[PDB]
């Protein structure tokens, strides 16, 4: 809800995810918070 | 201790056969999780504790 | 986006009775406490009730709560408002609307405006009164200050806000909290005041903010919100 007294804290991150079909693979999503991720070196 | 947010799991069948619960998303009162304590309490509390000390 | 759309308009004489839909979607519709309001030709807006879809509660205005039914089907993202018996007071275009977020440092109710509006249904039988505002319009130019001026019948909460409304469209949240400025809303809008009065000002004028703007007092009860009859901000 803008502007921003949330902070976010989450981010909408999304990467290509193995399935149960070893082999073709399914970009999927999911919410995280950022106390869980950090960056690598959107991003 | 409260944390107001109405959210769903998305889970995804990441296998083979094994599944994972994502995080779905997050509706409700858009509000940081909190704790609410009895002001009073605590520092009548409190004062008991400094006796001691 | 946030969005609440209705059903369509009927015509009613006193004693009649009309229930009318409304379907949101953008958000979690449980999550969020939805308002009945209305308002009358040549007259201004009026709190019917509210409830909360997560609970079930309600709350009711003292002068609805017999006739009235609200209803919320969760599946459908819809809900229901019903009134029997109309009277005068009942005609007006009636409007849904979700209440805001929370707000970090709110006491209760201190977010039970009007944050998202439904365009409203038409339904028209008799007729019914509170707060004051002047000048009834305003003519500017744009880059001249706009002051609007709200008198209230009763003493406020500091629950005031003000609304801005084209005619036809969903009316939209300016100020909540006598001077908290809704997001989305620009710098030049600015609310303050207590008591009886209160006042809107618009800092330096744009073509988009002629509409008309309205001034409302909310709070957690049946009687605790009231509009003003509103000011016509034209240009020229
Ligand atoms: C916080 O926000 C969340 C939003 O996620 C909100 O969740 C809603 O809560 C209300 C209140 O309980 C729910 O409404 C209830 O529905 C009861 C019937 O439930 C069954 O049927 C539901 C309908 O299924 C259809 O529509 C959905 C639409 O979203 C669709 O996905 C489906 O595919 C389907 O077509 C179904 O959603 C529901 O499923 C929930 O529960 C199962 C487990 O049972 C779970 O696995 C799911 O994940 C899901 O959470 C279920 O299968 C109904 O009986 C009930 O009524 C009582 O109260 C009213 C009060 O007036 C009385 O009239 C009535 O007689 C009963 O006493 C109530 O209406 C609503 O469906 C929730 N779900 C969604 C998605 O919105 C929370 O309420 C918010 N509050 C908190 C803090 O939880
Ligand atoms: C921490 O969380 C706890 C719950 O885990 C909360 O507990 C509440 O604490 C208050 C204070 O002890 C309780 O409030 C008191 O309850 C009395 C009874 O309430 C029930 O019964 C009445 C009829 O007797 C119903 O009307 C009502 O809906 C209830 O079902 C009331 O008699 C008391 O009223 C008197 O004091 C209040 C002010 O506190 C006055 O406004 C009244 O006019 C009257 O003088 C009172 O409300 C409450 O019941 C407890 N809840 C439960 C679940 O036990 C704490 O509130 C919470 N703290 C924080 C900060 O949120
Ligand atoms: C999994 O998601 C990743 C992104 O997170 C996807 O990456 C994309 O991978 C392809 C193959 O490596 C890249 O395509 C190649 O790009 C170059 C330059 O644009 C072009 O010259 C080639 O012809 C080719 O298209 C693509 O750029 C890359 N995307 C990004 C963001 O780097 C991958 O496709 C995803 N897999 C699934 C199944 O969707
Ligand atoms: C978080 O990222 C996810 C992707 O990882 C975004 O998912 C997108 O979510 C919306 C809403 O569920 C989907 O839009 C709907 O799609 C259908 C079909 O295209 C259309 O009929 C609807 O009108 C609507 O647009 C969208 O398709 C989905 N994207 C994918 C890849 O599945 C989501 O938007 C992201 N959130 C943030 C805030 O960016
Ligand atoms: C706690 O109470 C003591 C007296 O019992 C007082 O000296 C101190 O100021 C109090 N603290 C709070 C926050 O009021």
């Amino acid at each position: 809800n803008i502007t921003d007294d949330m902070r976010g804290e989450l981010k909408n991150c999304s990467f290509n995810m193995t399935t149960e079909l070893r082999d073709k693979k399914q970009k999927v999503y999911s919410l995280f918070y950022r106390l869980d991720v950090v960056q690598i070196n959107n991003k | 201790c409260t944390r107001p947010n109405n959210n769903t799991r998305k889970s995804i069948r990441i296998g083979p056969g094994q599944a994972f619960y994502a995080t779905g998303d997050i509706i409700g009162d858009i509000r940081q999780a909190h704790c609410n304590v009895s002001k009073a309490t605590w520092n009548e509390t409190l004062g008991k504790v400094v006796k001691q000390l | 986006q946030v969005q609440l759309v209705q059903s369509g308009a009927e015509m009613k004489m006193p004693g009649a009775s009309v229930k009318v839909s409304c379907k949101a979607s953008g958000y979690t519709f449980t999550g969020n406490y939805i308002h009945w309001v209305r308002q009358a030709p040549g007259q201004g807006l009026e709190w019917m009730g509210w409830i909360a879809p997560h609970s079930g509660d309600t709350s009711y205005a003292q002068r609805f709560q017999g006739r009235v039914t609200m209803t919320g089907d969760t599946s459908l993202s819809t809900a229901y408002m019903e009134l029997s018996r109309l009277r005068s007071d009942d005609t007006a275009v009636y409007y849904c609307a979700r209440g805001p977020f929370p707000n970090y440092y709110g006491p209760g109710s201190y977010w039970g405006g009007l944050d998202f509006w439904g365009q409203g249904t038409l339904v028209s039988v008799s007729s019914e009164i509170v707060m004051t505002q002047s000048p009834a319009t305003l003519s500017v130019s744009l880059g001249e200050r706009a002051t609007l001026s709200c008198r209230t019948s009763q003493n406020v909460a500091y629950n005031f806000a003000w609304y801005q409304q084209k005619p036809g469209q969903a009316p939209r949240l300016l100020i909540y909290e006598a001077s908290s400025r809704a997001t989305g809303t620009p710098a030049r809008f600015s609310g303050s005041g207590f008591g009886t009065e209160f006042t809107l000002t618009i800092s330096s004028m744009q073509s988009e903010d002629f509409a008309v703007y309205y001034c409302q007092q909310y709070n957690n009860w049946p009687s605790p919100f009231t509009f003003g009859p509103g000011t016509k901000v034209h240009i020229k």
